[PDB]
């Protein structure tokens, strides 16, 4: 990433992300009905699509729980956004987990993130991504666990939406090469889990105590494990000044040239 | 007659103070024009002062006031004008206009003006203290504002009054300008504050408006000094109070003018002398270049300048004026170049070597900037920029007598009075920002700048140059001479000014814009020269009044608000009404032009480059462009920014945007015009910032607003988000800040170290301290919340906000502030927000605030409450709010629809034996009765009524009761309701009656054992409150008088969902059982207000729900026509200021010729409403109104009284109300209010209740209310708002009835939902346990767990806690979890009375009443205050403890603290007979033993506090008797 120009063009297109979100449409297609049918809350989409970045990979842990008396759906209640650096294809996140009082009395539903180019089908990075962290956290069951990828489309925003088999899960927990054709990577590993819209309700966003949710500016400043806290506030956007900081702390600029055009009218208060 | 539109751009004069109006100028006595080589020279002779007159004396400072020979310090015998002027200025409030050029001293008469101000304040032991009087003292210029705060601060020290710059925020420096007596600053500053709402109370205060530098007038800025001299003179005649106006002007014509404009008197008021009162007689050299040659006139005024030091190379000094800041040593070392290439001729400006200090000037060698290169030799300059006493150093220096050449900036001759033998103003051209181009210097500045040509000591016979342009040159001779007249400058302004003044409430339709035209300096100027101001001689004589100029000016004002949507203003009437982005332009003082095209601009989700996209959309540099050499260095700061500004091209938007960003990552600039243009953008940032996020925050756009937030944020601190608040610490390193940042050690993580491994991240181990220092100045809080649904559509969540860091004000000041949102589910849509400010007292003290958020049909996951520091950027705290346990409460069916009645009239009940006095008063029955009699006079059962208040509930209860005494003659009804005059109320109605129509005895109990005993069971209908039915009938068993009563009427039920509800509530449940034990019911009639949950009333009281005949607040006897105003203002100081006109307007718009119920906050504050109403319907110029009846036939009423504002107020009809007023006083005044020549009645907040003569018009003003245990103001409740508004009754005539209430914005919106919308009752008895546990386990009612769990089974609670879970704290919908619920209930209840150990508990079975608790229930007394007895109190005490325990019971911890209450009671203790240690006066209990020890002495004492001592004494003496026990 070009850093200085890449940066501006993406940003300036980032000052417009808010248009995006009022143009949705889903993947309707073949349901095999006994998985679970997740509920979106068209809130926490409109704050996804306008705190991501046009290329850097951004990604959240969803976090809901099933109606009493009729566990078959799935409504998404919060979504969390962690520290993180994505590329422009997949997303890398810290492996340990969120946990917190509102996060209590529910349980991972998977992971969402943002996607500038369309396919498809599940990224071999997607499925062994959620494999991995599955082969870690027994918290993330198989027959629970989803990967909502946020293709940013001609006027509109497309999610399109899978759960892991355990044969994907197989190939996953295995991968090592995370190349964009690693060998032994086929339609064999992932499935598409049912998805809709909902208004009916509103839920919330999660943040690090500590921390905004992107490091993409701060790869360095990332970990494989590093920890945090969380706490319910909003995230910021992706180029907000706060993690901005170099662009906006790059100061050589000295007291003399105030000296210069010394005429000081205020001529106000 | 028709308005016709007008083009008034032309029609304004560019270049104003500049313009010279006057086209030809008039010479002085010796001048001539000498003719040069392509460029004149005017020589214009000195003027000589006034010849001697005869007995002409001036003044010395001891034959002037010796009261005010304070201060005087320094001087000796007054100066000439100061002496001149000294007697009329000091001797009355007569208002001046001086008149005199520079070099008299006119701060001096003005300080005259102001020891005259002075002298009005006074006294013997006691001393000029600034709790009296407050004054302003305006000039344009900061520099002077700063001079003059100096120069005040020492010189007024001497009286103690502190003056200060009136530079702070207006809530930031709000509590410390009410500190301060008379204050300095700038007439658009001082515009800008009063117009924000900060002089609100500094207002009426004021007695002297002193206007330094008054010619400024014709300025560009004008609008502002003459908008504000218009308010001054219209409000102070409004009011018909005075302000005076002591102005200094130059001298120049239009003095006459602008003395009627400032209402001196010019007869012995005014004052003449023109510049021969100059100190140095000033010659002028007014010379001119008349070439175009640029290239060419770089070097010709060069020259001009060569010769002009050529002249000054002898003896003398020689100050030179330029415009910019390096010129000041760029023109110098060009005088070295001069000098040097004359061959070291004409240099050496000395007698010779070791001459003139040349070991000074040689030892004084190396400085702070580059004039050293001059220094050692004669040439220096003067600037700000290069140090800090640099500036100081070359002044002091030159006043030394070492400095023969100077050369420096306009700020440099503003600043202190360092004097030239002759001063030379350089070019006279500026590169104005404000103008994007060349302008003529302004003409203050020419002043200030030409008595420093000259001095009083050090300078005689002054030398004047002036080297300008020869097209200017004859305005400049204009100007050295009191040719010009004070031109206002009215026309380019006047839209905002009339949209402010109309968002202010100075014109309520345009016949008011027309009367803020009449006042101003404008047609004014035009009423003394139309012809000048554009409108001809003959229609001025065809329309003399000029109100036809001001029908034509206002009007296009007007309608050009209307185009930009600012103002919404109908042409029919002349009115307008006001809209939030009109608030932002007038509270920030910008345009609706460019304000309106923001608004359009920024849309939802726009992007922070969109924010300073927008911004760069300001139109106020709508002359702002590209910079054609300049557009090289655009692109760098178009490189190093971080959001790119590539939207758009090399262009003027480009150039704000860029500018903007690197000066906001504080980058310099090689290129003046372009350092210039960024400081210009930048400062006016700040103004569009504060614009563009008021009306974001006004909307509602979360994420948008926390944008723009985030953008004024980098705009303040001048940094951004993602560097460090740190930066806003300065005495810290930027090396240590920049090491903690390399390796990011995060803002949160900070504190997790302590200063060892603080210092371990950075490894600077002896700034690790400092820097945790910093780190907890830093104001951060933390917080704590409760949110509990009411219903499905409201969940009340109060939120404490605690700081987890400390403050000291030295860094957080005086006050916090920090704002906390309440937000949806994306951040995108924004709830409800709170302004919290930690005061000064309350630092790291728990804040409370409530609110009832929105969630109506939801199941969704949570919602989000952030508090950040406004102030302070990266500053915040989040507040969740997750709603996976969240659960709903039941929905209410629809209310019981009101059927088609015919009207009922008194003929239904056969009984005219018993009509006899209900015939008398209404022919007809309202709905309620109509609907209601089959189910309660024909009918035996119980029932269950909702009706609003001001329905008649009244008959229905009477029907019953009538009803039972029909059945047997002394059959009993034992009424009650929740209030105690209230039910006196019922008392002195009732009673009257019944008792002498139906012989039955009706009567009202009362607290004492023995008269209940007694009255009680002997009468026929016994009313009775809330703890008078508890106490007594906790003996139920044996009250045998109690148990032969026939029905049971609870009047004003829902009561029991409010506070004092569990008592009587209590109550109900308890007879309940009791009837059920009786073997014959007690019939029921539950009648109160609307109920959302009416059911579970119904379920609690046992009456069948075809019979339960349950109506919304929708069906009431008269409907009410709701209006609400809310409040923007967050200080209830300024809220209640500007609440006082819009009152009179909503009086007058909703019902003129009605009466009128002003429901004021305070007992204090109703004559205070009422009497603003009076002088604002002064305004209305019609007074008297409000009376409709004659001044002599309404006196026995006055001849009767004491209070001396009644007399005026009553004599006029309006009127107040007061607890301390006369028992006769509130009857005479209820006859007043009752007869209708007094047809308004201003009542406190206290007097609602027991109120049973209604009004026409009901206005709540203030809904809130003072308690000195939070030391703040609380909102009102449901059924008090209720209350004060259908206090407006009028079924009779009226087919209406008026409820109109002032909120803040904060309460708005539950405000206006449950105004009319259905209200519930909840269970309490759950909260207060111990007292009916206590009480009924002595009774032998509580005798086992059982027991107490079965009559926690016919509770409120039963019903409540299950239908409503989330206030149940149970999150249980099932009967295991009633049951969890239960037990936790019971046990805990006699858990607590165990283990304060005031009963027995037997094998964990029995529950039985020990010693303890049986006095402490017999006594009717908290058992907490028991134990605080038996634990406190021993055997040593004497009546030192007594008194101290007495005081120290919770039965009177409800008690009160008023405004500034604190003083009170601790001078009070101060001489009363037992003090405390370290107490507090904001104590109960040290308040009310200093109380009971005050009245055992009986000193004397204020009616306010003997109300309350009164009521101590009503809980002392069972309290003492069960402390002998």
């Amino acid at each position: 990433f070009s850093s200085k120009t890449e940066w501006r063009v993406r940003a300036i297109s980032a000052a417009n992300l808010h248009l995006r979100t009022n143009h949705i449409y889903v993947s309707s297609d073949d349901i095999k009905e006994t998985g679970y049918t997740y509920i979106l809350p068209k809130n926490v989409l409109k704050k996804f699509i306008c705190i991501s970045d046009l290329r850097a990979q951004i990604a959240g842990y969803l976090y809901g729980v099933s109606p009493p008396d009729n566990p078959q759906v799935k409504e998404i209640r919060c979504i969390v956004m962690v520290p993180q650096w994505g590329t422009h294809q997949t997303v890398h996140l810290p492996g340990q987990l969120p946990q917190h009082e509102y996060l209590k009395e529910m349980e991972p539903l998977g992971w969402i993130h943002t996607q500038p180019n369309e396919s498809p089908q599940l990224s071999p990075q997607d499925v062994t991504t959620h494999a991995k962290i599955m082969a870690d956290n027994p918290s993330w069951d198989g027959e629970k666990t989803i990967i909502i990828t946020c293709s940013f489309t001609p006027g509109s925003c497309t999610l399109t939406a899978y759960k892991l088999t355990p044969s994907g899960y197989e190939w996953g927990r295995q991968n090592t090469d995370k190349g964009n054709n690693p060998k032994g990577y086929l339609p064999s590993h992932y499935e598409r889990v049912q998805m809709l819209l909902s208004d009916r309700f509103l839920g919330f966003f999660m943040v690090p105590a500590q921390s905004s949710w992107n490091y993409n500016f701060m790869g360095v400043r990332h970990d494989p494990n590093m920890k945090y806290e969380l706490q319910l506030a909003n995230p910021k956007e992706f180029y907000h000044e706060v993690h901005r900081p170099s662009h906006f702390l790059n100061f050589a600029l000295l007291q003399e040239g105030e000296v210069y055009s010394a005429d000081r009218e205020d001529l106000y208060a | 007659a028709p308005r016709q539109v007008l083009d008034l751009e032309d029609l304004v004069f560019t270049q104003g103070s500049h313009f010279m109006a006057n086209k030809r100028c008039q010479l002085p006595d010796g001048s001539f024009r000498r003719q040069r080589k392509g460029y004149e020279e005017v020589h214009v002779p000195a003027l000589k002062p006034k010849p001697f007159g005869s007995e002409e004396q001036l003044l010395p400072v001891e034959k002037l006031p010796k009261y005010a020979q304070a201060g005087f310090e320094g001087f000796k015998t007054l100066n000439r004008i100061q002496s001149k002027l000294y007697r009329a200025a000091l001797e009355t409030d007569e208002n001046l206009l001086l008149c005199a050029p520079t070099g008299a001293g006119k701060t001096n008469v003005a300080l005259m003006c102001m020891l005259r101000e002075i002298g009005k304040h006074i006294n013997m032991d006691g001393t000029i203290n600034v709790d009296d009087f407050k004054i302003i003292y305006i000039a344009p210029m900061r520099s002077l504002v700063q001079e003059m705060v100096g120069s005040f601060g020492k010189r007024l020290a001497t009286y103690g009054i502190t003056v200060a710059e009136l530079t702070g925020d207006h809530q930031l420096c709000k509590e410390e300008i009410s500190a301060t007596q008379i204050i300095v600053c700038t007439p658009e500053k001082w515009d800008i504050i009063t117009r924000k709402g900060g002089e609100r109370t500094y207002t009426q205060l004021v007695r002297l408006i002193i206007l330094d530098e008054i010619h400024l007038l014709h300025d560009d800025r004008g609008p502002v000094l003459e908008a504000l001299v218009a308010r001054a003179i219209r409000n102070i005649e409004m009011t018909q109070e005075d302000v005076r106006l002591i102005g200094l002007s130059a001298t120049l014509p239009n003095y006459e003018d602008v003395a009627t404009f400032l209402r001196v008197d010019p007869a012995k008021g005014l004052f003449y002398f023109d510049n021969s009162f100059r100190p140095v007689p000033l010659e002028q050299t007014y010379v001119g270049i008349t070439e175009k040659k640029a290239i060419k006139r770089f070097q010709i005024m060069n020259e001009i300048v060569y010769e002009k030091i050529m002249e000054h190379a002898g003896k003398n000094q020689v100050l030179v004026f330029v415009h910019s800041r390096k010129e000041t040593g760029k023109t110098a070392r060009a005088i070295r170049d001069m000098c040097l290439e004359k061959d070291t001729l004409g240099l050496f400006l000395r007698e010779g070597s070791a001459s003139t200090e040349v070991l000074r000037t040689e030892a004084e060698q190396c400085k702070n900037l580059e004039l050293k290169d001059l220094l050692p030799y004669g040439f220096a300059i003067h600037h700000a920029g290069m140090t800090r006493v640099d500036r100081t150093l070359v002044e002091d220096l030159f006043a030394d007598k070492h400095i023969q050449v100077l050369v420096s900036t306009a700020t440099l001759a503003w600043g202190v009075n360092l004097p030239a033998h002759t001063v030379i103003i350089k070019g006279t051209q500026v590169y104005s920002p404000e103008k994007g181009r060349w302008t003529e210097l302004g003409a203050l500045d020419i002043l200030q700048m030409l008595g420093r040509a000259g001095r009083p000591q050090y300078d005689t016979k002054g030398e004047g140059i002036l080297i300008t342009s020869h097209g200017e040159l004859q305005y400049y001779l204009s100007l050295l001479n009191q040719q010009l007249p004070i031109e206002s400058q009215m026309v380019s302004k006047l839209p905002d000014m009339l949209n402010a003044e109309i968002v202010l409430g100075n014109v309520q339709n345009a016949k008011d814009a027309v009367n803020w035209l009449g006042y101003a300096y404008l047609y004014i100027r035009m009423l003394r020269s139309p012809t000048l101001y554009g409108i001809s001689h003959d229609d001025l004589k065809g329309d003399p009044l000029l109100d036809q100029r001001r029908l034509d000016l206002v009007h296009t004002a007007a309608l050009m608000l209307d185009k930009n949507n600012l103002v919404k203003y109908d042409k029919k009437t002349g009115n307008f009404q006001v809209t939030e982005l009109g608030r932002i332009a007038s509270h920030y003082y910008i345009t609706n032009d460019t304000v309106q095209t923001y608004n359009q601009l920024l849309k939802p989700t726009l992007s922070e480059i969109e924010l300073f996209r927008v911004f760069s959309l300001s139109s106020e540099f709508k002359n702002i462009t590209v910079r054609e050499e300049e557009k090289l260095e655009l692109q760098k700061l178009l490189e190093r920014v971080p959001i790119p500004v590539k939207e758009s091209i090399e262009e003027p938007s480009a150039k704000i945007n860029v500018l903007l960003q690197a000066f906001i990552s504080q980058l310099k600039l090689e290129g003046f015009a372009l350092m210039a243009d960024m400081v210009y953008v930048t400062q006016s940032a700040g103004r569009l910032m504060r614009a563009i996020f008021e009306i974001v925050l006004n909307r509602g756009w979360a994420q948008l607003t926390d944008k723009t937030l985030n953008l004024c944020k980098m705009i303040d601190k001048r940094m951004w988000q993602s560097m460090c608040p740190l930066r806003q610490f300065r005495k810290l390193p930027e090396e240590v800040v920049k090491k903690i940042e390399k390796k990011n050690f995060p803002f949160e993580r900070l504190y997790d170290l302590n200063h060892n491994e603080i210092g371990e991240l950075i490894r600077m181990p002896k700034m690790g301290k400092t820097i945790h220092k910093y780190v907890h100045l830093f104001p951060k809080l933390e917080l704590s919340v409760h949110l509990q649904p009411i219903t499905r559509s409201t969940l009340k969540v109060e939120l404490t906000i605690t700081p987890d860091f400390q403050w000291d004000e030295k860094v957080h000041g005086s006050s916090e502030a920090f704002w906390i949102l309440v937000e949806d589910v994306d951040s995108e849509v924004i709830l409800h927000h709170e302004y919290f400010l930690l005061k000064a007292k309350y630092a790291q003290d728990e804040h409370l605030i409530t609110f009832f958020v929105p969630v109506f049909e939801p199941l969704p996951p949570q919602y989000f409450i952030r508090v950040v520091s406004d102030r302070w950027l990266s500053c915040e705290t989040q507040l969740p709010v997750s709603f996976r346990h969240l659960i709903l409460p039941e929905k209410y069916p629809p209310p019981t629809e009101l059927l088609d009645l015919q009207p009922l009239p008194v003929s239904a009940l056969r009984n005219s034996a018993f009509e006899s006095l209900y015939q008398d008063k209404f022919p007809f029955f309202n709905p309620i009765q109509t609907q209601v009699f089959n189910t309660v006079y024909n009918s035996d059962d119980n029932v269950f009524v909702g009706a609003p208040t001001g329905s008649g509930k009244t008959i229905c209860a009477e029907f019953a009761i009538l009803r039972m005494l029909l059945q047997s003659s002394e059959g009993r009804c034992v009424y009650i309701t929740p209030m105690e005059a209230l039910a006196e109320q019922v008392y002195m109605d009732w009673y009257e009656k019944f008792q002498d129509r139906l012989n039955k005895k009706v009567v009202l109990l009362t607290g004492e054992t023995s008269t209940d005993l007694k009255l009680l069971g002997k009468g026929n209908i016994i009313i009775s409150t809330p703890e008078k039915w508890d106490i007594l009938s906790r003996r139920w068993k044996q009250r045998k008088n109690v148990q032969n009563i026939n029905l049971f009427v609870v009047d004003e039920v829902h009561l029991i969902g409010g506070e004092n509800g569990p008592v009587l509530e209590v109550i109900c449940s308890r007879m309940r059982y009791i009837s059920s034990q009786i073997e014959r019911p007690i019939r029921i009639v539950a009648l109160s207000s609307s109920l959302s949950n009416a059911k579970d009333v119904a379920h609690w009281l046992g009456c069948s729900a075809t019979s339960t005949f349950n109506f919304h607040p929708n069906v009431r006897p008269v409907p009410l026509e709701l209006h609400i105003q809310g409040f923007n203002i967050s200080h209830t100081q300024t809220r209640l200021l500007s609440m006082a006109k819009p009152v009179y307007h909503a009086i007058t718009k909703h019902s003129p010729k009605k009466p009128v119920i002003v429901f004021v906050p305070s007992r204090k504050q109703t004559r205070l409403t009422a009497i603003d109403i009076l002088t604002t319907c002064a305004a209305d110029i019609q007074r008297q109104r409000f009376l409709h009846c004659t001044e002599k036939d309404l006196i026995p009423y006055l001849e009767k009284l004491s209070d001396s504002t009644l007399k005026e107020t009553l004599l006029n009809g309006v009127g107040y109300l007061h607890e301390g007023l006369s028992p006769m006083e509130r009857r005479l005044v209820e006859q007043l209010f009752s007869s209708g020549a007094i047809q308004v009645v201003v009542a406190s907040r206290s007097l609602c209740w027991g109120m049973n003569v209604a009004a026409h018009l009901v206005i709540i003003m203030d809904t809130q209310y003072y308690n000195g245990k939070i030391h703040a103001y609380v909102d009102y409740p449901i059924y008090d708002v209720l209350q004060m508004v259908g206090h407006a009754n009028r079924p009779l005539q009226d087919d209406e009835g008026r409820c109109v209430i002032m909120c803040q914005g904060s309460k708005k919106d539950f405000f206006k939902k449950f105004l009319y919308e259905p209200l519930p009752v909840e269970s309490h008895l759950d909260h207060c346990m111990h007292d009916h546990f206590n009480a009924e386990i002595v009774t032998k009612t509580i005798e086992n767990k059982q027991d107490a769990v079965d009559y926690l089974t016919w509770t409120f609670l039963y019903r409540r806690m299950t239908q409503n879970p989330n206030y149940y704290n149970l999150q249980g919908i099932s009967h295991r979890h009633l049951s969890d619920h239960l037990s936790e209930l019971v046990e805990q209840t006699l858990s607590d009375l165990e283990q304060s150990k005031c009963i027995s508990i037997e094998d964990e079975m029995d529950v039985a009443p020990l010693n303890l608790g049986m006095i402490a229930a017999y006594y009717y007394i908290n058992y907490t205050t028991i134990e605080l007895f038996s634990m406190s109190l021993n055997a040593k005490t004497k009546v030192r403890g007594l008194i101290e325990i007495i005081s120290n019971a919770a039965e009177y911890e409800n008690i009160p603290i008023r405004h500034h209450e604190d003083n009170l009671l601790r001078q009070l203790a101060q001489k009363v007979p037992h003090k405390l240690n370290n107490p507090k006066f904001n104590d109960p209990h040290v308040k009310t033993n200093l109380l009971l020890q005050a009245h055992l002495s009986r000193m004397q004492l204020s009616a306010e506090l003997q109300s309350d001592t009164e009521e101590i004494l009503s809980k002392a003496i069972r309290l003492i008797q069960a402390c002998v026990d």
